[PDB]
């Protein structure tokens, strides 16, 4: 696994930005490993 | 059982420290190995990089 990332500064507040924009690989993990689902999680408040 | 590990113990009851180093070569790749190159740097001569 090779993660490719950008954080690029918008200022256009719609949909898909139009531009040229490109990615880094910075993190690679060889490891070893089936996928076949992912997903991801958000850190919010139940209110605590 | 117990050791005791006496000073005045035999040399088969001394305690004796072992580090049993093991490896294994899975389907990934090596990560535990020496150093590569490591020697030295030149310029502007005739050789092999």
């Amino acid at each position: 696994f090779k993660i490719y990332s950008k954080h690029t500064p918008i200022n256009l507040e719609r949909d898909l930005p139009q531009g040229f924009s490109a990615l880094e690989p910075l993190v690679d993990l060889p490891i070893g490993i089936n996928i076949t689902r992912f997903q991801t999680l958000l850190a919010l408040h139940r209110s605590y | 059982q117990s050791y005791g590990f006496r000073p005045t113990y035999g040399v088969g009851h001394q305690p004796y420290r072992v580090v049993v180093l093991s490896f294994e070569l899975l389907h990934a790749p090596a990560t535990v190995c020496g150093p590569k190159k490591s020697t030295n740097l030149v310029k502007n001569k005739c050789v092999n990089f």
